[PDB]
């Protein structure tokens, strides 16, 4: 039982950048890889990046040059700063975990948890 | 008797990647580094202190113990004064280290046949580090007289590379977890003694 | 990166029918491929996982099979409720990469 919400900006501006916030209740980030995806409306799921508790941090190439990903153990919680916005990203946001199991390496998302939306455009 | 949690920090498992290396707090208990020395599964065990046998009997007022993964290639540049990729642009202990490093071979776990992806090495730094230095931005490395602008391009770089750890590799190319102690001494009431 | 197709871009059927959808890689993934489920307005869940394994809290009337680039997700009774989206995706390599989603009326 991990009770995870988003909570980010629901509109950005072009060409700025944006921000969103992942919050776990009753989660233990304390082993788990955490990772963040993407829906555009009406499209497939896309990865965007995962991190570890640490600050091991892991993106999608095709997204590796904008993004940010930062976690604060204390407050338990996740930040996920996109730069470079384009009306490409107009798309819900997840944010999932890694189920457990492993040694050295990621397994399947498992808490997705309900996702936002970010609107991109003027 | 209550004894210091080094299960955790040895038994654990996931290690971070060797750029964002794990420092865990050691104190306010007492340790029991025998059974860390006497346990013959080690690969590596090398100390810069005080000799293995004796420090059972030294104790100290803190203990940070820094974990990661690396190459069996780069394992001596973990050493006071040495130079090289990891121990300029990811991890390198200062001349004057007080304390000693354990580290033993693990393909069995953080290789993939396929090869694995998720430890990643600071590739390039426009500079060295200073001692116990932890830093994981990565901003894209100019390596080139143009400004890369924030975008990857012609001798525009992501500064950080993934090791192929495959279980086939040679012992050079294999995967060991590496462990750092550094016992430090401040003004203050020694806690973790034998 | 990787490519996975899907091979039933849509499907239909009644109730207490068995269904099966095809998830082809671009490149050998060894089991390391797992399905989802999304109704709609939902959060995607996690039904399979290692291709072969049903995990925990999931009714047994879904099953998976294969192996090298070919597997198989199957709904063996369909229900009312199995109305969904579903993805295969693999976590073999970077980046990771999602099914482009089969329809299930
Ligand atoms: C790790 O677990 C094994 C399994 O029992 C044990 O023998 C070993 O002592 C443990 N490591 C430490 C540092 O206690």
């Amino acid at each position: 039982q991990v009770q995870l919400q988003e909570s980010g900006p629901g509109l950005v501006k072009p060409s700025e950048t944006l921000s969103l916030t992942c919050t776990v209740s009753g989660g233990s980030i304390s082993s788990y890889y955490w990772s963040w995806i993407r829906q555009p409306p009406g499209k497939g799921l896309e990865w965007i990046g995962y991190i570890y508790y640490s600050g091991s941090t892991n993106y999608n190439p095709s997204l590796r040059s904008r993004v940010t990903i930062s976690v604060d153990t204390s407050k338990n919680q996740f930040s996920l700063k996109l730069s470079s916005v384009t009306a490409a990203d107009t798309a819900v946001y997840y944010c999932a975990r890694d189920r457990g199991y492993s040694s050295g390496w990621t397994d399947g998302f498992d808490i997705w948890g309900q996702g936002t939306m970010v609107t991109v455009s003027s | 008797t209550n004894l210091c949690p080094f299960g955790e920090v040895f038994n654990a498992t996931r290690f971070a990647s060797v750029y964002a290396w794990n420092r865990k707090r050691i104190s306010n208990c007492v340790a029991d580094y025998s059974v860390l020395y006497n346990s013959a599964s080690f690969s590596t065990f090398k100390c810069y202190g005080v000799s293995p046998t004796k420090l059972n009997d030294l104790c100290f007022t803190n203990v940070y113990a820094d974990s990661f993964v690396i190459r069996g290639d780069e394992v001596r540049q973990i050493a006071p004064g040495q130079t090289g990729k990891i121990a300029d642009y990811n991890y390198k202990l200062p001349d004057d280290f007080t304390g000693c490093v354990i580290a033993w071979n693990s393909n069995n776990l953080d290789s993939k046949v396929g090869g694995n992806y998720n430890y990643l090495y600071r590739l390039f730094r426009k500079s060295n580090l200073k001692p116990f230095e932890r830093d994981i931005s990565t901003e894209i490395y100019q390596a080139g007289s143009t400004p890369c602008n924030g975008v990857e391009g012609f001798n525009c770089y992501f500064p950080l590379q993934s090791y192929g750890f495959q279980p086939t590799n040679g012992v050079g190319y294999q995967p060991y977890r590496v462990v750092v102690l550094s016992f430090e001494l401040l003004h203050a009431p020694a806690t973790v003694c034998g | 990166d990787i490519q996975m197709t899907q091979s039933p871009s849509s499907l239909s059927a009644s109730v207490g029918d068995r269904v099966t959808i095809t998830c082809q890689a671009s490149q050998d993934i060894t089991n390391y491929l797992n399905w989802y489920q999304q109704k709609p307005g939902k959060a995607p869940k996690l039904l399979i996982y290692d291709a072969s394994n049903l995990e925990t809290g999931v009714p047994s009337r879904f099953s998976g099979s294969g192996s090298g680039t070919d597997f198989t997700f199957t709904i063996s009774s369909l229900q009312p409720e199995d109305i969904a989206t579903y993805y295969c995706q693999q976590y073999d390599n970077i980046p990771f990469t999602f099914g482009l989603g089969t329809k299930v009326d």
